[PDB]
RNA sequence: AUUCAUAAUAACUUUUCGAAUCGCAUGGCCUUGUGCUGGCGAUGGUUCAUUCAAAUUUCUGCCCUAUCAACUUUCGAUGGUAGGAUAGUGGCCUACCAUGGUUUCAACGGGUAACGGGGAAUAAGGGUUCGAUUCCGGAGAGGGAGCCUGAGAAACGGCUACC
RNA sequence: GAAACUGCGAAUGGCUCAUUAAAUCAGUUAUCGUUUAUUUGAUAGUUCCUUUACUACAUGGUAUAACUGUGGUAAUUCUAGA
């Protein structure tokens, strides 16, 4: 009706946010999307959610007007900027660099990361073709578009990219045996690294996956996102490992790990 | 009818009383700018071509030019006629006005001045008006002294003077148009760049010509 | 005067901001619902920042006296304080005073009659010194 | 899955497009002079994608009444063709041609103290009665109607007309 | 920096349920049947037909606001000539 609704409430929330409803108000909405959908995440939530460091909304926007904290190499110097996947987080001083990655209940993290491995993203390009002028162009997750790509990568791949130019330098496959780290779904990101995949052809297509665990689920294809062949991974992996594992145990296991 | 008498010629004005009521029956069927003999009018005025320029009235109804109906009318006035100042964007709007043939309906009348007359230059020209602001812009200073242009412009800048700080603030238009870099600087820079960013990606579809020439050899060598 | 104890939980210094965020633990027998700013002097020694450098806020008393629980964040300097601090709690402790604003009637019939003018108020005012009274 | 993306032809265009703008630092090099380079922001414009969107859009599901059995079609009903118009397919409107389309698996008409749903109250199982209203989505800003601006209004803390 | 032009906002919010029985709406598809303000990402050396009196690009033209001083009507965010 008549023009974008700029205003939406908590109690309507992308719930991975992990927001309660006692402040229960206009939540904070994301700017315009940088590389994909609303389940994105936006500045001024992480930094009193989870990281805890801000207390008030005014001090979270006397954080990032000063160019303190830095996104892919840029600032992004307006409030509520969206966040992609496996999106790195340049910090400050006390050089406590950050990544996203999600656990295996679809929350995030609370992840740190060194220097290194901290200037390159993993892209799902999903859309390569040639345009005017000629050129083939490629696109990313975020859709940080690179001219002149290394030609037949193939589509539905990830690529290993420059972000300071353009310039993705290591591409991969996708076939029967790699590793995935899914998201979208019940049970985004444990790993699966294969077992098998069919044509489906037209309606969707779907990927047979399961991690160490050894049960097997399946997944349409739009949410599988590989990061390596069996026994890769590129990524700082994080602690809860990506494995789900079941629901009994794990209250077993913090009956045993707090040490009684 | 009221003598407003004002001046196109540097400045001058203000507005005089009435009394002859027969000799505003020369001004009327006639819109305004045309044409009043000041010898149609009573002698007091002479070497004067009156152009009349508007008035008012009761109701306090301006003049508008889409008018031949000697009372007021209601109209749809959008952009550049006399109202909407501007308002709500868009806002056609309805008001009413008056234009022509000019009756006792009115009130005050608009007389501007084509010819100098002899007599009363006293509310014409008794005193050079001290228009207040001068030319904002460089463009607008060499031909205002007609500088044959080479004149090398801030030459005549105006200081405006009063020591009541016992600094006297020195102040003086400040000239857009002001022709030095970083005018050119900035100018040399987009000249620059697709000197250097046009020729690097010039510099791609070279590189993406080798690697992809051995590339689309090796399975040209399919056998 | 009993071992009032003020005692820290969750120091967590954060230098980006030059903070050092913490709680304000409390045993305090006999002596209920103690101060805010006699606890600003002897919160200065971990850090020795000032008499007031420190910011704080909460100081909740449980049920049936004894004890507390605040909230309470030291920056390093008063020249930092004015920068990324409660402005309100800048107003309360003593660094800052009264800043005057109109009461949110004479605001906005402050600008409500202002919005209904066009010029600056001059030209107008003159038409109304010359025309009524006339 | 394409006449797709793209490239080149042979041409057209009241030409659409490609800087006459501002802030800090004040550089480098000698051919010492507006010689020449000369960084970063703050804007803004052609295309192509992402988001925000917005538009349509197929499948199923909608209380009560046959003391409502036929309903529609020259005042488009149902199709075809051709054109217009849209931002965009299409009876969305027009010209011509054809005579169809739904229906006792309840069409059509009438009632609704009928905004729909997630949801409430009740509680062996199966239910019954609500849900105007803390969220989602639709509609309205006395009643209808038309409107210029703007990416986006048939806006109503915008406008014109009639009651 | 008081205004005032120029740019974006005012189409989101907030209220109510009047109309509305394959209509909205819930799930479910689709756009190879479409348009996008911004956020992001990349992207124009060729503009001269006088394509050699381009005539200035080491940088053009007017058309005007607040303002000055003159007004009306009783009033209205009423407006005029200079």
């Amino acid at each position: 009706a008549r023009g974008p609704k700029k205003h939406l409430k908590r109690l309507a929330a992308p719930h991975h946010w992990l927001l309660d409803k006692l402040s229960g108000c206009y939540a904070p909405r994301p700017s315009a999307g940088p590389h994909k959908l609303r389940e994105s995440l936006p500045l001024i939530v992480f930094l009193r959610n989870r990281l805890k460091y801000a207390l008030n909304g005014r001090e979270v926007k006397a954080i990032l007007m000063q160019r303190h904290v830095k996104v892919d190499g840029k600032v992004r110097t307006d409030t509520t900027y969206p966040a992609g996947f496996m999106d790195v987080i340049t910090l400050d001083a006390t050089n406590e660099n950050f990544r996203l990655v999600y656990d295996v209940k679809g929350r995030f993290a609370v992840h740190r990361i060194t220097d290194e491995e901290a200037s390159y993203k993993l892209g799902k390009v999903k859309k390569v073709q040639l345009g005017k002028k000629g050129v083939p162009y490629v696109v990313t997750h975020d859709g940080r578009t690179i001219r002149y790509p290394d030609p037949n990568i193939k589509v539905n791949d990830t690529v290993k990219i420059d972000l300071a130019s353009g310039k993705i330098t290591d591409f991969i496959k996708f076939d029967a045996g790699k590793l995935v780290y899914v998201t979208g779904g019940r049970n985004l990101g444990r790993i699966g690294t294969i077992v098998h995949k069919e044509r489906h052809d037209g309606g969707f297509d779907l990927v047979h996956i399961k991690d160490s665990l050894d049960n097997t689920f399946v997944t349409r294809l739009n949410n599988v996102f590989v990061i390596g062949e069996q026994g890769k991974p590129y990524i700082s992996l994080p602690k809860g490992k990506g494995i789900k594992l079941s629901i009994a145990e794990e209250r077993d296991r913090r009956r045993a790990q707090q040490g009684l | 009818m009221k003598l407003n008498i004002s001046y196109p010629v540097n400045g001058s004005q203000k507005t005089f009383e009435i009394d002859d009521e027969h000799r505003i029956r020369v001004f009327f069927d006639k819109r305004i700018g045309q044409e009043v003999d000041g010898e149609a009018v009573g002698d007091e005025f002479k070497g004067y071509v009156f152009k009349i320029s508007g008035g008012n009235d009761k109701q306090g109804f301006p003049m508008k030019q889409g008018v031949l109906l000697p009372t007021r009318i209601k109209l749809l006035l959008t952009k550049n006629v006399s109202c909407y100042r501007p308002r709500r964007d868009g806002e056609r709007k309805r008001k009413s006005v008056r234009g022509a043939i000019v009756g006792p309906d009115l009130a005050v009348l608009a007389l501007v001045i084509v010819k100098k007359g002899e007599q009363e230059l006293e509310g014409l020209t008794d005193t050079t008006v001290p228009k207040r602001l001068g030319p904002k812009r460089a463009n607008n200073i060499r031909k205002f002294f007609g500088l044959s242009k080479e004149d090398d412009v801030r030459d005549f800048v105006i200081r405006r003077e009063v020591t009541k700080g016992e600094k006297t603030y020195t102040k003086a238009p400040k000239i857009q148009r002001l022709v030095t870099p970083q005018r050119l600087q900035r100018k040399r820079h987009q000249r620059a760049l697709k000197v250097r960013n046009a020729q690097a990606q010039r510099e791609a579809a070279a590189e993406y010509a080798q690697l992809l020439a051995k590339r689309l050899s090796e399975r040209k060598a399919e056998k | 005067s009993d071992a009032v104890t003020i005692r820290t939980r969750k120091v967590i210094s954060n230098p980006l901001l030059a903070r050092k965020q913490f709680v304000v633990d409390v045993l305090h027998p006999n002596r209920a619902n103690v101060s805010k700013d006699e606890l600003r002097e002897k919160l200065a020694e971990v850090y020795k920042a000032e008499k007031d450098a420190v910011s704080v806020f909460g100081f909740r008393t449980q049920f049936g006296g004894g004890k507390s629980v605040g909230f309470g964040l030291v920056y390093n300097s008063v020249a930092e304080a004015k920068k990324f601090e409660p402005t309100y709690r800048l107003v309360r402790y003593g660094l800052a005073e009264k800043v005057e604003k109109a009461s949110r009637q004479q605001r906005k019939q402050k600008k409500n009659r202002d919005k209904k003018i066009f010029g600056t108020g001059k030209r107008l005012a003159k038409k109304v010194a010359r025309r009524n009274a006339d």
